């Protein structure tokens, strides 16, 4: 039995809790349940594994889960995902640094809530649905069969606070004719650790975050599926997920022209970058210091919309430019406290577009017993 | 909590306008809003102001003769109502929630005990 609480800018108050079962009724089977709780999001897993269905260290995964998204909570345009499905994976050991993984995955998204806005309705037309833009009470069910691939390096020195080397993750779904949806998705994660001197007190590191999707024969990719940008872990400064399209309001008619706005609805196409300078912690040489690290960083994103016709919205800004980076710059703050692991941000978006939230002050505090 | 007031009868034509408090919060990071119910009718949207401030939001009904607003401090949250009509009579909600606007009543938080409002002939 493990359970987990935490305090956050960007999720409020998170619950996890689990158990895992290494040896299931002497099957053999390692059985366990998760799950995690959010301002916006409820997630429910059921893992399943088996040592001795490994072949030359590769291995075999099993997962059922069940997801609530609520996409108000996340600072998105109002909608509700609700949604299940399953995931079986393979696991191929490259080396002592890289690591692949496959699999397929079956999911039922069930959507609801959506408050009707331009981006939106345009990839629910490209799958012919037709619901009233004067309405928030909607509904659309699909199902999907996807390819799920991924790639990871690390090695990186140490796992809490790294002094050297990098990870990379990269990830890769489509999905497979027969679904409802026609899409693909990539996104890529990188960091990487320099240290300049022997003690490795002093650090640079660079973080950078891709993410790119598209429809295919004539399907958008579902705005559920979007990426997303601003917050303590993308671009510091930034409230979260604000960076990007704002949505493009209907009119709102009682049960018997569009409206601007400030709430992000993500993009499919996404690009974050950041440097910062690990230092460390001013006149605290004790044993304190092992435990704490202070850093310098300069953050950068833009997310935007590919499909987004300018043309048609001339009055609106041109949701589909790349070019929109958004920047900020400032402090941080990690502490391995008594309460768990603590980490705490300051900083200034001194590269803002119209519609940007911001958040100077950002923490995030989580404990597990 | 929630307290809604300024309701009352006009006759059609006159100017309302509803004040929403809640004791010792403010509206600061809150999306806020109004509804109202006609006599055996459901609750249905009027009106909203996003958390930011910056965006309003009506239902066509009453675009152009109503505003929603907040005073300089957030303590109070407004609904200016001209040019009333009968068929705006109605009992009418205060509406707070901690996400983007939303236009159902079951996706809000927090909700006042309503104002009645009467529009004569
Ligand atoms: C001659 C051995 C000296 C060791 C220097 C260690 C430098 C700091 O590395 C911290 C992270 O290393 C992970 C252990």
């Amino acid at each position: 039995f493990n359970f987990g609480i935490g305090y956050g800018t960007e999720s409020g108050v998170s619950f996890q809790a689990g158990v895992q079962q290494d040896n299931w009724l002497g099957t053999g089977y390692a059985v366990g349940i998760n799950g995690t709780k959010n301002d916006y999001q409820t997630y429910a897993e059921l893992s399943v594994t088996n040592p001795y269905f490994t072949v030359d260290g590769v291995s075999l995964g099993g997962r059922l889960f069940y997801n609530d998204f609520q996409a108000d909570d996340a600072d998105l345009s109002d909608y509700t995902n609700k949604s299940y499905g399953t995931d079986v994976t393979l696991g191929f050991p490259i080396n002592e640094y890289n690591s692949l993984r496959a699999g397929l995955g079956y999911v039922h998204n069930s959507l609801s809530n959506m408050q009707p806005q331009v981006a939106m309705w345009r990839y629910l037309y490209s799958m012919g649905e037709h619901p009233s833009t004067s309405d928030q009470d909607n509904s659309f069910k699909t199902d999907d069969f996807t390819f799920n691939y991924g790639w990871t390096y690390n090695k990186l020195d140490r796992g809490y606070f790294p002094t050297d080397g990098s990870r990379v993750n990269l990830t890769g779904k489509v999905t497979i004719p027969g679904s409802d949806n026609e899409y693909y998705k990539v996104t890529l994660d990188t960091a990487t650790y320099v240290p300049i001197d022997d003690d490795h007190k002093w650090v640079v590191l660079g973080r950078t975050r891709w993410g790119y999707g598209d429809g295919l024969g004539g399907k958008e990719m579902p705005f559920y599926e979007n990426f997303y940008a601003g917050g303590s872990s993308t671009v510091r400064g930034f409230q979260s997920n604000t960076i990007g399209p704002k949505a493009v309001y209907f009119p709102h008619q009682a049960s018997n022209d569009l409206s601007k706005s400030d709430d992000a609805v993500g993009g499919n196409a996404m690009a974050v970058a950041s440097l910062e300078f690990i230092t460390p912690t001013p006149f605290i040489s004790d044993k304190y210091a092992n435990s704490v690290r202070t850093s310098f960083f300069w953050d950068m994103g833009t997310v935007w919309d590919t499909n987004w016709d300018s043309s048609q919205y001339s009055g609106y800004p041109d949701y589909s430019d790349p070019s929109n980076i958004r920047m900020s710059a400032g402090i941080a703050l990690q502490w391995m406290s008594p309460l768990g692991p603590l980490v705490f941000s300051y900083a200034q978006p001194f590269k803002k577009y119209d519609g940007d939230k911001a958040e100077q002050f950002q923490f995030n505090i989580g404990k597990t017993w | 909590q929630l307290v809604e007031s300024g309701g009352g009868m006009v006759q059609a034509g006159g100017s309302l306008r509803l004040s929403c408090a809640a004791s010792g919060r403010t509206f600061n990071g809150w999306t806020a809003a109004w509804f109202r119910q006609a006599p055996g009718k459901d609750r249905e949207f009027v009106a909203a102001i996003s958390r930011s401030g910056d965006y309003t939001y009506y239902t066509n009904s009453v675009k152009g003769r109503f505003t929603i607003s907040r005073d300089s401090a957030k303590n109070n949250l407004y609904l200016q109502m001209d040019s009333l009509k009968p068929e705006d009579t109605a009992v009418y909600y205060c509406a707070a929630k901690t996400g983007t606007w939303a236009t159902m009543d079951r996706r809000y938080d927090y909700w006042g005990q309503g104002t009645r409002v009467t529009v004569s002939a």
